[PDB]
């Protein structure tokens, strides 16, 4: 009370699971990401989350996953419990790592979460549109017509990563199209 | 070849007020008839602070310094603020006088200004206070707003203002857009090109909520604010100058409230500037993660103090 002298889409941005169904609104949080904070933990889940529903055949994949965001110097190097960095990298022995990687993912999480958290605090300051949230406007539950401003979207990235080195972008842009690809896009 | 400069913060931090002295100081500044157009503008100000000021009263349960003046209240209250020129913020002359009377009284009273004493329950800017203390000469038949007046009158900022002035040959464009959560939505729409922004903060709204939702502190707001925009990649090559504006409020706040009572980190003697200045520039600093970060104490309303820091702003882009 007392009078004043002048005077949603959060359901898909808190969870994980339904951003990654919808590409236009991972775009917009990738862009967040690659601008205000580590790429690494989001970028190594889903190219993991790509080797999951990959069939085992698979290995290249796997291979590229482990250079870029496990091994002592990776680029985009993520933390995770070191035990189960040893076991995954034994999985040398060219066996079934998924089980091992999918904890992998679930370490990562938490770190996923805040920055979720925080790109949410970012939306409440009204400043969703400084990271393409814009492109969202004219935009209806459907599969095909979304996964449509995925592209254009995906072309307005090269504006932040090209202000990275070589040797973080390339694995970076390496990433993001791993996922977009199987994302179809 | 053109130095464009974005001014951001939240809302009431001074932007508007910082495009003005560019006008006044390296632009054509404000003719007779340029501010004639103002009045309307501050006659609005002071017809809907008061109101807001004995609704406060009301609310707030304070008493009355005077009982007769519960009629002046009353008038007051029954002005319809939702009408097409009071909506946008525009009261005439002749309406004006009709309540200058009952605004004289209960600006009078004790009640009314204990009310004010305690804006920060509510919301109002002290701008409104400004005018109250000159009635006098808004009362008078040909007023006509000084440069001071222009400075002070307060219009909201939906939309986005660009300013063009030379500087010794140097080509500049000022752009405002609105500090209001809702306003900031547009904010992208300005970062094409930008070679520094200025970030301006009122740095005595530490005891203050925001007007958007009543119920989170201001400097918290800015300080969030603040911490997206310097540490965004993108403007990795930006110059981010900060504005610690309000000094003079600042000035007289520290003296009758502290900042202790809304942020425990602070160390210091509370009622000295030195001691608060310092632990709002640090709180400014703090959320960097890294290029340095230049910072000004300023009073957007004084030309003379932002004649000077201008000169330094300049410079600095200038050599980057
Ligand atoms: N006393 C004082 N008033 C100020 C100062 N800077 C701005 N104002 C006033 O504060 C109110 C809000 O200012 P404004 O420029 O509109 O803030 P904006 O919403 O960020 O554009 C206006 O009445 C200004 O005249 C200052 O340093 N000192
Ligand atoms: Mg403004």
């Amino acid at each position: 009370l007392i009078i004043g002298p002048e005077e949603e889409s959060d359901i898909i941005f808190q969870d994980l699971e339904k951003l990654k169904s919808h590409p236009a609104y991972l775009v917009v949080f990738l862009r967040y990401i690659l601008s205000q904070a580590d790429p690494g933990p989001l970028l190594f889940y889903l190219c993991s989350e790509v080797y999951q529903q990959t069939n085992p055949k698979s290995r290249s994949l796997g291979k590229d996953i482990w250079n870029i965001f496990l091994e002592k110097n990776a680029p985009l190097r993520v933390k995770i419990p070191e035990m189960l960095q040893a076991e995954i990298d034994l999985r040398r022995n060219n066996e079934d790592p998924r089980n091992v990687l999918c904890e992998a993912q679930e370490a990562v999480m938490l770190e996923i979460q805040e920055q979720i958290n925080d790109y949410r605090s970012k939306r409440t300051l009204g400043l969703g549109s400084l990271y393409g949230e814009n492109d969202l406007l004219g935009l209806d539950g459907d599969p095909l017509r979304e996964r449509q401003m995925a592209e254009k979207q995906l072309a307005a990235l090269g504006d932040i990563l090209s202000k990275y080195e070589e040797d973080r972008s390339a694995p970076m842009d390496f990433a993001v199209n791993t996922f977009m690809s199987h994302a179809g896009i | 070849r053109l130095v464009k400069i974005l001014l951001l913060g939240a809302g009431e931090s001074g932007k508007s007020t910082f495009l003005k002295q560019m006008r006044i100081i390296h632009g054509q500044d404000f003719d007779q008839r340029a501010r004639e157009e103002f009045r309307p503008t501050i006659y609005s100000n002071v017809i809907k602070g008061m109101r807001v000021l004995v609704d406060a009263r009301e609310k707030l349960h304070i008493p009355w310094g005077d009982n007769k003046n519960q009629l002046h209240g009353d008038k007051l209250m029954a002005f319809d603020t939702r009408a097409p020129m009071a909506a946008q913020g525009m009261v005439e002359t002749r309406v004006f006088l009709q309540y200058l009377p009952a605004i004289r009284a209960l600006w009078e009273d004790s009640g009314i200004q204990n009310a004010y004493d305690r804006r920060r329950e509510f919301q109002l800017g002290e701008s409104v206070k400004y005018f109250l203390d000159n009635l006098d000469k808004l009362g008078v038949p040909d007023y006509i707003p000084s440069q001071q007046d222009i400075l002070l009158a307060r219009r909201p900022t939906k939309g986005i203002h660009e300013y063009d002035f030379e500087i010794k040959n140097v080509p500049f464009k000022m752009v405002d857009v609105g500090g209001l959560r809702s306003e900031r939505k547009r904010w992208f729409e300005c970062f094409d090109s930008v070679t520094s922004i200025l970030f301006l903060v009122s740095s005595s709204e530490f005891d203050q909520v925001l007007m958007e939702d009543r119920q989170t502190n201001r400097l918290t707001e800015s300080l969030n604010i603040f911490e997206t925009i310097v540490n965004n990649r993108v403007f990795s090559n930006v110059s981010i100058i900060l504005f610690l504006n309000k000094t003079d409020l600042l000035e007289e706040k520290v003296q009758v409230v502290s900042i202790k009572d809304y942020f425990l980190e602070f160390e210091g003697d509370p009622h000295c500037l030195r001691d608060v200045q310092k632990f709002l520039v640090e709180c400014f600093r703090g959320k960097r993660r890294d290029r340095p970060l230049y910072h000004h104490f300023t009073t957007a309303i004084n030309t003379e103090n932002i004649r000077l820091v201008f000169r330094d702003v300049k410079d600095t882009i200038l050599h980057d």
